């Protein structure tokens, strides 16, 4: 077997192979993840250098996990798969021994894991994806928001944002979102998210998806026109 | 390139004394030891005040008379404590005894230098393991990831290591009570800290005979805080 | 068809007191009606106070207490020279008997020694691992012709007190160093009397705080 | 082995005898046949004696690992999960273990599991297990109802039990009482059955079969 | 899973006063086909130790192969070979029962009865038993098959306990010897009159006697014996 | 330079540098001291601490009731090379019923390291090791370097400043040599032999750690306020 | 276990199964429900050897789900009846087989039509109109061979399988404490508690 | 040791880049043009040959398109001996699906396997990726008629109208410029044999330098045919569009 030390130490104490999978993540196209007071919002720009599309059969940017929790990612789109598909079996495999579905925390804490062997392991690479899992615990209406990425570490946050420009949606949500009070609603989740991303994505057409996710398993995908509403009342509060 | 066990010719391995450097890069991590107990403090470190702090997780129990706190590559360190626990529980399974902490520390160091060309490098990370046995009492043991550890009455490791070090070598001795240890870390994660230091960028534990291995509350660091802030102005 | 298992014969008996605790086992080795030996020890000294017999099939026997024995020595080298207490060597050998579940050592183990209150103790285990702390505990071929006398004069079952109309019993109390020898003699003559394979002689090997001392009695050679 | 544990209004009672047999010998009349695995959860014993000590045992070191991993303490369902599936994989090679894992969460409430060593894994409000389990429902079934009380329910457990170490000459020695309420488990004493059946049959009446 | 084709029977062995005495016949039976005559059954290591085999003639070639190739990886790095570090009863038993042990928990067996006899470096006599089983065990007198039920109880006449050994010459104990192997001629069915005999003295050292008879037999009283009963 | 990439590469003069760079670590740790006479063998060890604050790392390790090495240089490495000792002296009591020879424990040492510096991939030991023990041929002593040269000597001494012990042990050979029946009096010789080595610092109570063996002594270590008694 | 019986009719699929779980001379249990859903319009109902049937049931459970979420797409009934006989047929060759007799009642919601498969432990399948387990065919086939018609509503296949029970709780020698029933159709899986 | 001669197959660059997967591209770039264009009555495969010779077999030559069911078909763009190996994979896929499931495989699950496959060789193993991009049209129950691609970073997309290999650039703006949601097959064709005729680098687009074929539901109620076009039909529907 291939056993080559590839994720090494360097003089100045960094892994490059580490630190180069966030350059990956930060070519990937932006993802963004907002919750509100009862759900949770992510957030994915579609690049629009890809015309003739066939936007039925190509593969979504968020993925279920389980009927409860979501995953979203930037990054290399085929390691995202790999990610996906080893949580998914996790998910039935927790119901199947533990007769209950997993946490956000817990599913968050297993796919960090993963991503974290591939940084010490002999032969591979790290994954060049950092992700951003939402959900509800089973029983329980506390929106949960997670982050993962190629290192390895995974946190909690109110809300966050990943990719390409994304530190310009972080500056933007760092002084829209407010602790003490989260939006409220569904609406103003999805357009606190919405505003985040006009900052950075270029058209509000068909560039922007949305997935709302909402306490036991209520989780549904926004069309096009859904979406186009959000733009077209954003854009005339702005001209002010 | 060159070989991940190779020797330095000074006599060190390369990989080890470069997996220190990310360990100094890290968040700092304070340890004292005291006749009344053990306690562990961290510093927090969030990279964005949208981040959930409650979520950093880099104090940890091993057993009930156990405790651990880390700094460098935090996502390393998880490996390290699942290996603790199991090893833990397993002695207790096989000797229907608590683990002493020393061996404790000793299986946690045995995975250091299993890497080459096993896994593909060293750890990033270093540990303060803290806890109680009926033979040794209260201990304090800085576990690296050259496979090494050193029993201490006190500690710092991550980024204000050297300079916490001096000040924990002028304040302890060997009469130190539990609370006057408390605000002793208190006092030196807040010398050393960015960020001004308060409940939600810093954590305190520790580790008695009688209550085992305790995370502190928000609440009641926040206190500690400020009886720690009242106590340095009254002179 | 080969065979792999043997009844090496011979019996044991261990007895607690409050600061002591004996363990005893007669010299006698056997298979089928022939004697292979008049004095062939089965209780050892183990180390931090603790003796130990393993009787019944002495290949399987004699395999457990070298195992054990070597467990003691690791213990010493992995935890700093700590004393093993009797409370976990008995756990201890719980897992070694139960190692080989599927492929039993085909013995009834005893051990005996002090608890970490240094009072007297005796551990007791099945072929498979199964164990229990007791006052009290015969093993081997004459454990059946042994046990119930030990029920009766040392636990002081179905005695009672005179003149109290069988409402108040005989009370617990612990025995002697001098009345415990005295019950494990007179166990083992009358098993020697009944039992083919138990005879030649009786070795005991008594547990205090200083030490282990032992006592050798003979038993009848037919 | 008698054992047997029911559900009702003040929780649970969990009751068991105490003696170890091999074959017609009388190998023990003093064993635990209840392992308490946490404040909140109790595992019963019946069928082979290794078997139920070291796997229960061992089953008390995986709940421990999950609340470590989890910072929560495991559900029954899980923890009688983990005990079936175990010995699942073990089918075949000849296992005896006959068990009832019993305790109170908050999400479930007051539960019972019984699992044995076919695979068999039932959640209910009544089990009896062990050679002795036909005696124990004779009493238990005939005297119970949802609405007894907290000094009730514990009498019919130890009656059961006392039953059936009368009637099974593979049961006896002592009766070991529990009560797991929403608070934990509480023992309730150990008591002899050389004085508990003359004290019952005096004070109850019952036992006429018996020379008086 | 074995069974014995080729087979050699007792082997018997004691203890006096300064050392130990072992014999066993020199046959290889073939069921009840006395098949070979040749056969040494007594195999020396070293100059302090005799291993005496009963049972499976191949596993006894077996263990001789072993032995020898023991004495070979023990001079190897050994300047004190011949001297100090030399191989002990004691070691070449503990060996042979580990072996022995070992495969009977394989569920495959070397098929023999083993009897290590010798001194030790202090003088101490040592005298002990080994089998298929992996049973060990010793004593003042040792036998293997038919000797265990018909040498043992002549030999314990002459020493019945620890204290008689200081009392046993090499005289006496040989005697006893030579006698035991007379009456296993005259009843068991797979012995042979030719027999090996070997003595282990702390002063005088390895005495290897090859090429022994049985005799002084009783046999006239036959002449007198008719029938079996009214004839 | 260009030919001590790895373990597996001669150099043009037919060195090997890793071997050599592993040699090196063992020159920074902390000076250890053996010596013996006939009945003893008695290890010092000059132990090492990261500050006031820490403990001072323990140098010598047991391995046997009759045997045990001190340490300099890579202590995990010693916690191997150790842990394969206790193996193989256990080995050898379990087997053979035999107390290791201590020439046989550095043969094995010896095979042990050299297979680390002839393959790709490993790399050589970075510890040297001082084994005494008291066998069946008297009292010894072993210096272990992690090239595989193992050598047995009157007495030594290993890590940094370690040639100023070793010239007076040079000087001291007829003297100590014949402290025989005396345990005390071999330790101050061996205490008084580490002195030499010492720059700045002296010996204190939780610095000094002595380990001693012989003819009615097992193996013991001692620490603390045991080793008051020789400062 | 025991009693598991399916009936097809014109727009359902009902399945009956029995409550009673024995061991030795003691019924431990009179309210076990012997199915699993393995999709929203699959239902998988079981007998057989204890253990294995749970076990059994639970492990395509999982693997279904798992699809599921995998394709966002719920398999075909006539899909998973294949998944789950190739699964026995896999396994009757192993060391040590699942003995589990299987049912499996499904609701296509592309062809509009009800499906009920009737699948061994050796992995023989087969499509019919009504199926049956163990003992119980020897009753209720002939009953069915006379009583059922293609034709016939949710409500006429009730009475259907009453008739079916009455006979199986007459001639049977075993208590098997009655049945659970379940329905699966257009709209999915529902119990019918009062039977 | 071997250490020396690494290439290091599966690493990233300081930028975050894939190195192999970057040059596998790069070789593709090279390669014969391949379009698919996606119509609502069905599926059009055109590929051009690489220079061909006069002496080439040519009716008894498969170079670009390959058959992997009765339902799907691929296109194939870079070196035919890598294609050839992920091309007896995927048939045995498709088979193994339809003997678990007695159905025919969808098309997204055949192409996310096949995908999968090429990604295992970007992140472990220490192997040079495949130098091979696909172009999948197939047809299922689900979703209907469809247009995949997949790469050698084993990333995957789904399309109306693409092209693969040379001149992507030119090819995809000639087909985002004319194609349409409501177009036939037959336009369909029309369509890729202009896009080829005006971004190959020959002189004259002629029968004998290219690969056609079409996934139509044309033939006898509600099934599906694959028809690989034959030479002299090839030269029939070049004439028929006036492009010879
Ligand atoms: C009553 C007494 C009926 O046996 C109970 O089931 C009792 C439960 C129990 C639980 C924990 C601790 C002690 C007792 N069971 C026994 O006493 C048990 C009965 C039994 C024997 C053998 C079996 O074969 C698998 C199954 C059940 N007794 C024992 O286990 C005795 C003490 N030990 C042995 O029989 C040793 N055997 C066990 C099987 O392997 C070979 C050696
Ligand atoms: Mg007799």
């Amino acid at each position: 077997g291939y056993d080559r030390a590839l994720s090494i130490f360097s003089p100045d104490g960094h892994i490059f192979q580490v630190e180069y999978a966030l350059e990956a993540v930060k070519r990937g196209t932006c993802a963004v993840g907002v919750k509100g007071k009862n759900c949770v919002v992510l957030g994915c720009e579609r690049r629009s250098t890809l015309k003739l599309q066939d936007t039925r059969i190509t593969p979504s940017k968020v993925s279920k996990i389980d009927s409860h929790v979501v995953l979203s990612f930037s990054g290399l789109n085929a390691d995202s798969r790999i990610l996906i598909e080893k949580a998914r079996v996790e998910a039935q495999s927790h119901r199947l021994t533990l007769e209950d579905p997993v946490t956000v925390e817990y599913l968050t804490r297993y796919v960090a894991g993963v991503q974290q062997r591939y940084t010490q392991s002999g032969g591979v690479r790290p994954f060049g994806v950092s992700t951003l899992i939402a959900g509800f615990d089973p029983r329980d209406d506390e929106p949960k928001l997670y982050q993962t990425e190629p290192s390895g570490i995974y946190s909690s946050w109110s809300a966050q944002t990943i990719g390409r420009n994304s530190k310009t949606v972080r500056e933007f949500l760092e002084k829209n979102y407010d602790r003490k009070e989260p939006p409220a609603t569904v609406e103003e989740c999805v357009k606190l998210t919405v505003r985040s991303l006009l900052e950075v994505v270029q058209t509000g057409a068909k560039n922007i998806e949305i997935t709302v996710v909402k306490p036991d398993s209520d989780i549904v995908a926004l069309s096009s026109e859904e979406i186009n509403q959000y733009v077209t009342q954003i854009e005339q509060e702005k001209q002010e | 390139d060159r070989g991940v066990s190779t020797f330095s010719p000074e006599g060190r391995l390369f990989q080890v004394e470069y997996s220190l450097e990310a360990i100094k890069l890290g968040s700092t991590a304070i340890g004292i030891a005291t006749k009344e107990g053990v306690v562990l403090g961290v510093e927090k470190r969030a990279t964005s005040p949208l981040l959930e702090s409650d979520s950093i997780e880099k104090i940890v129990e091993i057993d009930r008379h156990i405790g651990c706190a880390m700094s460098g590559l935090t996502a390393d360190a998880r490996s390290m404590i699942e290996h603790a626990r199991t090893a833990a529980v397993t002695h207790n399974l096989y000797y229907d005894e608590d683990i002493n902490v020393e061996s404790l520390t000793q299986s946690v160091c045995d995975l250091a230098l299993r890497f080459g060309e096993l896994m593909s490098r060293p750890f990033g990370v270093a540990l303060l393991i803290a806890g109680h046995d009926a033979d040794d009492g209260y201990q304090l043991f800085h576990a690296e990831p050259s496979g090494t550890f050193y029993r201490y009455n006190a500690k710092a490791i991550g980024s204000g290591s050297e300079g916490a070090q001096a000040e924990l070598l002028n304040e302890w001795h060997s009469s130190l009570t539990l609370k006057e240890a408390e605000l002793l870390v208190l006092k030196i994660l807040k010398q050393v800290m960015e960020e001004k230091l308060d409940e939600n960028n810093a954590q305190l534990s520790c580790i008695t005979k009688q209550d085992g291995f305790k995370i502190y509350d928000n609440e009641k660091t926040a206190e500690l805080i400020k009886e720690l802030k009242e106590k340095e102005a009254a002179e | 068809q080969f065979n792999p298992y043997g009844d090496n014969g011979g019996t044991i008996l261990g007895i607690a007191g409050e600061d002591f605790a004996v363990l005893a086992g007669d010299t006698r080795n056997i298979t089928d009606y022939s004697i292979n030996s008049r004095y062939e020890p089965k209780v050892f000294d183990c180390g931090d106070n603790i003796v130990m017999s393993a009787n019944g099939f002495a290949a399987d026997g004699d395999a457990l207490v070298k195992r054990f024995k070597n467990s003691v020595k690791w213990y010493h080298f992995d935890h700093n020279d700590k004393k093993l207490s009797i409370n976990s060597a008995a756990r201890n050998i719980q897992h070694l008997l139960y190692g080989k579940r599927f492929f039993p050592y085909y013995v009834h183990t005893i051990i005996a020694g002090l608890d970490e209150d240094g009072k007297g103790a005796v551990y007791s285990f099945d072929p498979v691992g199964s164990y229990e702390r007791e006052q009290c505990r015969a093993g081997g071929a004459a454990a059946s012709l042994i046990m119930p006398f030990l029920d009766n004069q040392v636990n002081f079952k179905n005695q009672y007190e005179p003149g109290t109309n069988g409402k108040v019993k005989k009370p617990l109390k612990y025995l002697s160093v001098e009345e415990v020898i005295k019950l494990v003699r007179d166990s083992f003559t009358s098993a020697t009397e009944r039992h083919i394979q138990v005879g030649d002689g009786l070795e005991i090997l008594i547990v205090t705080k200083d030490g282990v001392r032992k006592e050798f009695y003979e038993l009848k050679r037919d | 082995t008698t054992t047997l544990a029911f559900r009702f209004q003040g929780g649970i009672i969990v009751a068991v005898d105490s003696r170890a047999t091999a074959g017609n010998w009388v190998a023990s009349q003093t064993v635990k046949k209840v392992i308490e695995i946490n404040p909140f959860l109790l595992g019963t014993m019946a069928g082979g004696a290794a078997d139920c000590q070291f796997w229960e045992t061992w089953l008390g070191s995986q709940f421990r690992l999950h609340e470590l991993r989890e910072k929560e303490r495991i559900s029954v369902a899980a923890a009688s999960k983990i005990l079936s599936n175990l010995v699942y994989q073990y089918k075949g090679a000849g296992l005896s273990m006959g068990t009832m894992i019993c305790g109170y969460t908050r999400k479930e409430g007051p539960t019972i599991y019984y699992v044995d060593s076919d695979g068999t894994r039932l959640k209910g409000d009544i089990f009896c297990v062990g050679s002795g389990q036909t005696f124990a429902y004779g009493v238990l079934d005939s005297n119970y109802k949802w609405d007894l009380s907290v000094e009730d329910a514990l009498y019919l457990g130890k009656r059961s039990i006392l039953a059936a170490a009368h009637r099974d000459a593979y049961s006896g020695g002592s009766v070991n009482l529990y009560h797991v309420t929403e608070d934990g488990w509480i023992y309730h004493g150990n008591h002899d059955v050389g004085e508990l059946f003359w004290k019952v049959k005096e004070e109850e009446g019952s036992f006429n079969n018996v020379i008086g | 899973t074995q069974q014995p084709i080729v087979t050699g029977t007792s082997v018997i062995s004691m203890k006096y006063d300064n050392g130990v005495i072992i014999a066993a016949d020199n046959l290889g039976s073939y069921g009840s086909l006395l098949r070979f005559n040749g056969v040494e059954r007594l195999i020396p290591v070293g100059d302090n130790t005799v291993v005496g085999i009963s049972g499976d003639i191949s596993d006894m070639q077996h263990i001789e192969r072993l032995l020898k190739d023991l004495v070979t990886e023990n001079a190897y790095d050994n300047p004190l070979a011949d001297a100090e570090e030399a191989l002990e009863p004691s070691y070449i038993f503990e060996y042979l029962a580990t072996v022995m042990y070992q495969r009977r928990s394989k569920m495959n067996p070397l098929w023999n009865a083993i009897i290590v006899a010798g001194v030790q470096s202090n003088g101490d006599q040592f005298l002990r038993y080994v089998n298929l089983l992996g049973v060990t065990y010793s004593s003042p007198t040792l036998a293997t098959g038919f000797g265990a039920h018909m040498a043992n109880p002549l030999l314990r006449k002459v020493v019945d306990r620890e204290s008689d050994i200081p009392k046993t010459t090499v005289q006496v104990a040989e005697e006893a010897i030579v006698n035991a192997m007379r009456v296993l001629y005259y009843r068991d069915a797979r012995s042979s009159r030719n027999f090996s005999l070997a003595i282990i003295d702390k002063n005088t050292g390895l005495t290897f006697k090859k090429n022994l008879q049985v005799e002084n037999m009783k046999w006239d009283f036959a002449k007198d014996i008719k029938g079996y009963g009214t004839q | 330079n260009n030919y001590d990439g790895d373990t597996v590469t001669f150099s043009p003069t037919g060195r090997l540098f890793q071997v050599e760079y592993a040699l090196e670590a063992i020159k920074q740790g902390s000076v250890t001291v053996g010596l013996r006479s006939n009945t003893h063998a008695v290890l010092v060890a000059l132990k090492r601490n990261a500050d006031e604050l820490s403990s001072y790392q323990k140098k010598i390790i047991k391995c046997d009731e009759h045997m045990g090495l001190s340490l300099a240089g890579l202590a995990p490495d010693a916690r191997v090379l150790s842990n394969y000792l206790r193996q193989q002296c256990n080995y050898s009591s379990l087997v053979f019923n035999r107390k290791l020879a201590v020439e046989r424990a550095g043969h094995l040492l010896c095979d042990k390291a050299q297979k680390n510096t002839q393959s790709y991939g490993g790399r050589p030991y970075g510890v040297g090791l001082l084994i005494i023990g008291y066998d069946k041929s008297g009292a010894h002593l072993l210096e272990f370097q992690p090239s595989g040269n193992v050598t047995e000597l009157y007495g030594t001494a290993i890590g940094a400043r370690s040639q100023g012990a070793k010239t007076y042990l040079e000087r001291t050979l007829d003297t100590f040599i014949k402290i025989d029946g005396n345990p005390d009096e071999l330790i101050k010789a061996g205490v008084e032999a580490i002195s030499q080595s010492l720059r700045d610092e002296s010996l204190t109570v939780d610095n000094l750690s002595i380990a001693i063996v012989g003819k009615d002594t097992p193996f013991t270590i001692y620490d603390g306020e045991a080793v008051a008694k020789y400062i | 276990m025991d009693i598991i019986l399916g009936i097809r009719v014109q727009d359902s699929v009902i399945l009956a199964s029995s409550k009673a779980v024995t061991r030795g001379i003691s019924v431990l249990k009179d309210s076990d429900d012997k199915t699993r859903q393995l999709s929203p319009h699959t239902l998988m109902s079981f007998a057989g050897e204890a253990g294995d049937t749970v076990q059994f049931a639970e492990y395509i459970q999982a693997n279904i789900q798992l699809y599921s979420i995998r394709e966002d797409y719920e398999l075909s009934p006539q899909a998973v009846s294949s998944f789950v006989r190739q699964e026995l047929a896999k396994s009757i060759r192993s060391r040590r087989p699942y003995q589990v007799n299987v049912l499996i009642g499904g609701y296509d919601k592309k062809k509009n039509k009800p499906e009920l498969y009737q699948i061994d432990y050796l992995g023989t399948k087969v499509e019919l109109p009504y199926g049956a387990h163990g003992y119980s065919g020897f009753y209720t086939f002939s009953l069915l061979d006379h009583h059922y018609r293609p034709d016939m509503t949710t409500e006429e296949g009730l009475d259907l399988l009453k008739l079916c029970v009455q006979e199986l709780e007459k001639r049977m020698p075993m208590d098997f404490k009655g049945v659970i029933v379940k329905i699966v159709d257009k709209d999915g899986i529902r119990q019918v508690d009062d039977f | 040791g071997s250490r020396r001669y690494d290439s290091r197959t599966t690493i990233f660059s300081p930028e975050g880049r894939l190195y192999q997967v970057e040059y596998a591209l790069e070789s593709i770039s090279h390669a014969g043009t391949a379009i698919g264009i996606m119509a609502s009555d069905g599926i059009v495969l055109a590929a051009e040959r690489k220079v061909t010779s006069t002496l080439l077999e040519q009716d008894t030559s498969t170079e670009k398109l390959y058959k992997l069911n009765d339902k799907i078909a691929v296109a194939v763009a870079g070196l035919t001996a890598d294609a050839e190996i992920l091309i007896n994979t995927a048939r045995i896929h498709a088979q193994n699906y339809l003997k678990t499931y007695n159905e025919d495989i969808p098309v997204e699950i055949l192409v996310r396997r096949l995908s999968d496959i090429k990604q295992g060789y970007t992140q472990h193993g220490g192997l040079r990726p495949f130098g091979v991009s696909f172009i999948y049209a197939g047809y299922d129950d689900r979703y209907g008629y469809q247009l995949y691609t997949s790469n050698p970073s084993g990333n995957y997309t789904g399309w109306k109208a693409i092209s693969v290999g040379a001149n992507t650039s030119a090819a995809q703006t000639l087909l985002q410029m004319d194609y349409k949601d409501d177009m036939k097959v037959d336009d369909a064709i029309e369509l890729a044999l202009k896009t080829l005729s005006k971004t190959t680098d020959s002189s004259a687009l002629t029968y004998d330098r290219l690969e056609f074929a079409t996934i139509r539901k044309g033939a006898n109620d509600g099934e599906v045919y694959q028809k690989i076009f034959k030479p002299q039909e090839i030269k029939d529907i070049l004439v028929k569009t006036g492009i010879t």
